[PDB]
Order: C-alpha cells, then structure tokens, then sequence
C-alpha cells in the first residue's frame, strides 16, 4: 500500500532516539524502571546524566508546524497532486504561506487537514483497487446504443450482464475508456488486447441467428476480429443463455469457453513436460 | 556592368525599422501562453537572481 503520510513525515522530521516527546520512556531510563537494562542510566557520565534529568523535569517546548506541513506535502506527492521533485518548493511555498498568516485558527485547520489528507491517501488506493473509475465508464457506454432493445433474441441482456460482471471482477483493473469518440475496453493495463466496444455494431444483427453448425466458413461468418476478441475476452463469464444452438454467437461462446480451457490445461501440461528444460530429452 | 566591368567586392546589410527586437523568456522561443513556462519555474524557484 501507499504508506501513512504522517508516519513518513515523522520518520524524516523527528529525533531518532529519545526526544522531548517520549517523556514516558525518558522517565524510565531515569528512575531505573526500564526492565531490560535498569543500571544503564546510572552509568552515564555526569555531563549527560544530569542534563537528561533537566529536560525530563522541565521539558523543552517546540514548534510543531514543520511536521504538520510536511505531512501534507508527502500526502500531495503520494496522491500525485505534485511531481516528487516539487516537494521542496511546495513545502517552502506552504511554510511561508502559513507563517505569513499564522494564528491559533490556522494551526487548528492544518491539524484538521493533516487528518483529511491522511484519509484521502488511504481512500485513493481503494479507489484504484475497486476499479470504480472503469465501472462508471462502462455504465456511461451502455447509454450510447439501444439499451434493453435487441431484435432477434434477448441474449443481448446476458452479454451486457457479462460486461458488468467481468469489469467488476478482473483485478488488474480492466480499463473502460471513453476514447475521443468511441468507447473502448483495454483489458490489462499493458493494452495488447484492447477492444473498441462501439465497434460492436457487429453483434447487432447476429442476436438469435442460429448456428450454421456444419462449417463456420459460410455466408453469415461476418465478424470483424475486434468483435471476435470481445467474445474471447468475456468467454469465462458467459454460460447464461449462450448454449450452442441459441445462436452462432452462442456457438462461438461454447468454442471460446473451451479454447480458454484448452490453453490453461496445455499450460498445466507444458510446465510439466518442460521438467528438464536442458539437453536430457 | 558590361564588357569593361571593373574588379568588384560585395556589401550585404538589412533594415527593419518599426520593429523592436524581441527575446521570449520561454523554454523554446514560441508563444505557448501569456505566462511562459520559464516564468512559472521562477515562481516555484522562490529565489532572487541577478
């Protein structure tokens, strides 16, 4: 995950050993309460055994502002609001800004804001993992061509359901895209297998047309490879309404469900067959 | 000029007068907006320069 921004501020702005913050532990070095080594503080030279007692009995007061602001800047960098190389001049720009107008009011709403940016950073990784930015884009695409109005059969409803299901499931965040004009599904973020989904202008006239089963090479064998790719991509989400004779589209789905099956059982038997991988036959 | 033409040397010069010379403080010399890219870098630089 992306870390806690306030931890990553404190970790780079604060004392590495004992501070004038962790008073409770300093008063167990002093008083010999520390169960792991009681007599350690008793053996310090007077030169630092005595000044440590002073800072514990009358603590130094400090200004917390730089730790508040840096816990914002680290958050802005992680949320990608700013380039990481801007963090020194964004830190400075905020430090002068909040010092110029400094007050007890400002100091409180910096504190409010440090909690807010810490939560916003935790929320942003959820908002990338949940894929919602893709599910909204799919739900926008489904407004673009006749929703709930097929012609030859309503297996169109099952196929639309398989898109929503797939784009909810697939955890590399299959990206639905508005394009410049047409809507696209990218699948995996490395894009090799992108479908232009507004080019399911094929898969319009084909709902209900029965399979010409004896030979796939025939008059109605129309589909563009972009459309065959969409069928091959959704295939592991599709038994509902697609059984062979229900359409040529049903037949393609019954072949591609099993072609994916074949690919992953041939992987399971390839990674077996390649056992030696080196000369021995 | 002509057949009795004398040995010769050439002088090249130019004029542009209503103009005043310009040098844009821009990372390439084009007008890509009114507030130039280098003009913004110098805000984020938060520093004085001679």
């Amino acid at each position: 995950q992306a870390p806690d921004p306030a931890i990553r501020a404190a970790l780079q702005s604060q004392p590495s050993g004992i501070a004038s913050d962790d008073w409770e532990a300093a008063m167990q070095r002093i008083m010999a309460l520390t169960t792991r080594n009681p007599e350690s503080f008793r053996q310090q030279p007077q030169a630092n055994r005595l000044s440590a007692i002073l800072e514990a009995v009358v603590p130094s007061r400090t200004n917390p502002t730089h730790e508040k602001v840096l816990a914002i800047v680290n958050a802005l960098a992680e949320n990608k609001a700013i380039r990481p190389d801007e963090a020194g001049l964004v830190y400075n720009a905020l430090l002068e800004r909040v010092g110029r107008y400094n007050s007890t009011n400002v100091q409180s709403n910096l504190d409010r804001l440090v909690t807010d940016v810490r939560e916003a950073v935790a929320q942003r990784e959820r908002f990338k993992n949940e894929g919602l930015g893709s599910l909204v884009a799919l739900n926008a695409f489904l407004a673009t061509q006749p929703a709930n109005v097929p012609r030859g059969q309503d297996d169109y409803t099952n196929f639309i359901s398989a898109l929503r299901l797939m784009v909810t499931e697939v955890p590399q965040s299959e990206v639905y895209q508005s394009g410049p004009d047409y809507f696209f599904q990218t699948s995996r973020q490395g894009l090799q297998t992108v479908n232009l989904s507004q080019a399911f202008k094929n898969l319009r006239g084909l709902w209900g047309v029965q399979a010409p089963v004896g030979d796939r090479s025939t008059v109605s064998s129309l589909l563009t490879p972009n459309s065959r790719l969409l069928l091959l991509l959704i295939a592991p989400f599709t038994d509902s309404g697609s059984v062979n004779r229900n359409s040529y589209l049903g037949h393609l789905l019954t072949l591609y469900r099993e072609a994916i099956g074949q690919a992953q059982v041939d992987e399971q038997t390839f990674q077996e067959i390649t056992s030696v991988s080196r000369a021995l036959g | 000029i002509g057949q009795t033409a004398v040995p010769s040397v050439t002088q090249k010069k130019f004029l542009c007068d209503r103009v005043m010379w310009r040098i844009p403080f821009s990372s390439n010399f084009m007008s890509m907006g009114a507030l130039t890219d280098l003009g913004q870098n110098m805000l984020y630089a938060n520093s004085a320069h001679a």
